[PDB]
């Protein structure tokens, strides 16, 4: 017997958010400003090489 | 053959409503807070 707070799922644990900031700023919203994002990280720099875009609401 | 004065036509293939088009050119034909931090033992502790 015990009490298990929860199970991770892919060694993460669950997500849990405010639902009143949600609300809040769901019934408030008038447009959806994107931004793009671009990643780029090389070896012979900063150790880990990564690329990626990506596009991002900047009103959020 | 089919060339007509310097112009070259040569290269082209010879061998509801039902409107009739012309052919050749159609159209229409995580983390959780921990104590600390969070405003208690910061007021606290009467030990």
């Amino acid at each position: 017997t015990r009490v298990i707070p929860q199970v991770e799922v892919g060694n993460r644990k669950h997500y849990l958010e405010d639902k009143l900031k949600v609300y809040k700023q769901a019934m408030n919203e008038t447009s959806e400003q994107l931004v793009p994002i671009r990643l780029e990280f090389d070896q012979d720099r900063d150790r880990f090489f990564l690329r990626d875009t990506l596009l991002w609401n900047k009103n959020d | 053959x089919x060339x007509x004065x310097g112009r070259x036509x040569x290269x082209x293939p010879x061998x509801x409503x039902t409107x009739x088009v012309t052919x050749l050119x159609x159209x229409x034909x995580r983390x959780y807070l921990r104590f600390h931090x969070x405003x208690y033992x910061x007021x606290x502790x009467x030990x």
